[PDB]
């Protein structure tokens, strides 16, 4: 992970990045901040493109649509929780969802979003806005604190709150056992394994495949390939990760590298290509009280 | 003239933020809630730390006392209010009804009622001797920032991130005025002048306004002072000269002459934002309080 490019935020005393995704438009990166705006920066120049004002919180958390021209937001508490954006010449608001704190595209088509509300997911259509399923049953709830609702890569599963929902028939097909307080669990990109924090289940069987203790507490995200696994750990009970993120084997789950940047992460994203990873990192020395954050571009060998 | 407010005592105990001062109405007591979940009661001419009052399960966003100084009702993050008894310290009463952080609190002058302000949206009247709630208004399309009953308690305003100022009428909860000038950035503070004639309103814009809230006109404009993410307290200084008095994002106490709105005065010596200020009913005194990286309370005197 070579060091390609670092950028703060223009024209702000402290800078705000919070969340970062490549756009459509390779060489420029969009990011999210703690004001609620969204911004455009060539990565490789720390330009600012353009600034658009999407949330009256602070961004958490973003996704683009894989043919640019939609955007998913998430803020912090101010209602609309979530939105999708039109990129396509004018940017705009297509729909809102009001109180999904966090939402995803559908995978395989991307034709719908799939937002949470605690221990609800909520399924909607992308042109209409409307709410096509809401996915609960109280008696399976495991009630994860951090819950994320989230598709498998063909957009027939749904796994929510540890739950796995066949999506077409709207059930509840099996409860995963609740073996930590906040993660949820996220599909593997074969399709075949969920990893459910320290937990990888096998989807043929429900048999336990791996214990990956490094993973507690992780978000992940794989390369475009699905041959590597990059996660970073919540920092528990302020930044929302820690300074380190590790990359690991897709298939067997043994590590590959860890990278301490010594500051705390914010976020981070690769592009289509996996030539590069970027991170939104605090310089800040009391982390997130002065919260004072850089983007810094890295080359993934 | 100017005042002359200088720092006589700092107050330190609370363990994080301080959200709220309030003087006791008959000028013996100070109190303070913090988000340590605790309330605290200190002398109001010697700073004198006198008791800790606790119940509350998470922090506590305001404090308020009753007309005759005996009574003090909290609003906390923990979606309840509680009413206390100040000389024994005890709960006698825990407000439930709120379905998120209740914010803003505040006695009736006849002290029969509490209203509240809540993240839920709502403003709330309470029965102080039941507990029960009488009238659940939907005041607000963001969250409440403040409620206050005016000096008779046949109106009730309320401010909110909406960007709105409404007054209500307290007897049937009927929304009497909508104040909205030529934006709407978030209402973040607002209460009656003593008199009841007049509204003061701070604007996450960094301004603070004097309405003419029955012709609906706004009559001054404070501005000098920082504020676009807290919300900060201000009050009318009535005992002597006639000042407005805010915290301010930059760490100082701001004091404007209120006829010609010329800052009079900036208080140098918290450490993080000043959130809260309070006028001593009689005496020409002025507590401020800090956030987090602060912490302490700090007592000012002025000869005018």
């Amino acid at each position: 992970f070579r060091p390609i490019s670092v950028f703060r935020e223009a024209n702000e005393d402290e800078s705000g990045f919070t969340c970062c995704a490549f756009s459509a438009r390779e060489r420029f990166l969009m990011l999210g901040t703690c004001t609620g705006q969204l911004k455009l920066y060539n990565v490789f120049s720390g330009q600012e493109e353009a600034s658009y004002n999407c949330h009256n919180s602070a961004i958490t958390h973003l996704e683009p649509s894989r043919d640019g021209s939609l955007l998913l937001t998430s803020a912090t508490w101010s209602q609309p929780l979530s939105a999708l954006w039109g990129m396509k010449s004018v940017f705009d608001m297509k729909h809102s969802f009001t109180e999904d704190h966090y939402v995803e595209f559908s995978k395989h088509s991307q034709d719908r979003v799939i937002g949470t509300k605690g221990d609800i997911a909520h399924i909607y259509d992308i042109q209409t806005g409307n709410k096509l399923l809401t996915l609960f049953n109280p008696d399976l709830a495991n009630n994860y604190k951090r819950n994320c609702a989230t598709f498998n890569p063909t957009d027939d599963l749904v796994l929510n709150d540890g739950v796995l929902w066949d999506v077409r028939s709207a059930q509840a097909i099996h409860k995963f056992d609740k073996f930590n307080m906040n993660i949820s669990g996220v599909f593997h990109p074969n399709g075949l394994e969920v990893i459910i924090n320290t937990e990888i289940w096998d989807l043929r069987t429900f048999h336990l495949l791996h214990t990956v203790p490094a993973l507690d507490q992780c978000r992940v995200v794989f390369n475009h390939t699905g041959t590597v696994m990059y996660g970073a750990m919540l920092q528990a009970d302020k930044s929302p990760f820690g300074s380190s993120f590790r990359t690991f084997n897709a298939t067997d789950y043994k590590p590959i590298a860890t990278i301490d940047v010594k500051r705390n992460i914010f976020d981070l994203c690769t592009d289509t290509k996996d030539c590069y990873l970027a991170v939104i990192e605090n310089q800040g020395s009391m982390d997130a009280l002065n919260m004072d954050t850089v983007c810094r571009l890295y080359e993934v060998g | 003239v100017k005042p002359n407010y200088a720092l006589k005592f700092t107050l330190a105990g609370h363990t994080k933020a301080v959200s709220s001062v309030k003087f006791s109405p008959n000028g013996e007591w100070l109190a303070s809630s913090s988000a340590d979940k605790l309330i605290k009661i200190w002398g109001a001419y010697d700073g004198k730390f006198e008791k800790t009052i606790s119940g509350h399960k998470l922090g506590i966003s305001d404090v308020a006392w009753s007309s005759d100084s005996n009574l003090l009702v909290s609003a906390s993050d923990d979606k309840t209010l509680k009413i206390w008894d100040v000389s024994s310290g005890k709960c006698l009463k825990t407000l439930k009804g709120h379905s998120n952080y209740v914010f803003c609190c505040n006695f009736n002058p006849q002290s029969n009622l509490i209203v509240s302000g809540s993240f839920d949206e709502s403003v709330r009247i309470w029965d102080v001797k039941t507990g029960k709630c009488l009238k659940t208004l939907p005041a607000h399309s963001d969250p409440v920032s403040a409620v206050h009953f005016n000096r008779d308690g046949s109106l009730i305003v309320s401010s909110s991130y909406d960007g709105l100022c409404r007054i209500w009428d307290t007897a049937s909860g009927q929304c009497l005025k909508t104040l909205i000038d030529d934006d709407n950035p978030p209402v973040s503070f607002v209460k009656f002048s003593p008199n009841g004639k007049y509204i003061l309103a701070a604007t996450l814009d960094n301004t603070l306004k004097l309405w003419d809230y029955s012709k609906g006109k706004c009559l001054k404009t404070y501005t000098g002072h920082k504020n676009e993410k807290y919300c900060i307290f201000a009050n009318f200084s009535v005992t002597g000269g006639k000042w407005i008095v805010s915290g301010s994002e930059d760490n100082l106490v701001y004091i404007w002459n209120l006829q010609t709105k010329e800052i009079v005065q900036k208080l140098q010596g918290h450490t993080d934002v000043v959130i809260s200020t309070a006028c001593h009913p009689t005496e020409n005194i002025i507590a401020s309080a800090a956030l987090e990286n602060d912490k302490t309370i700090k007592l000012w005197k002025s000869d005018c």
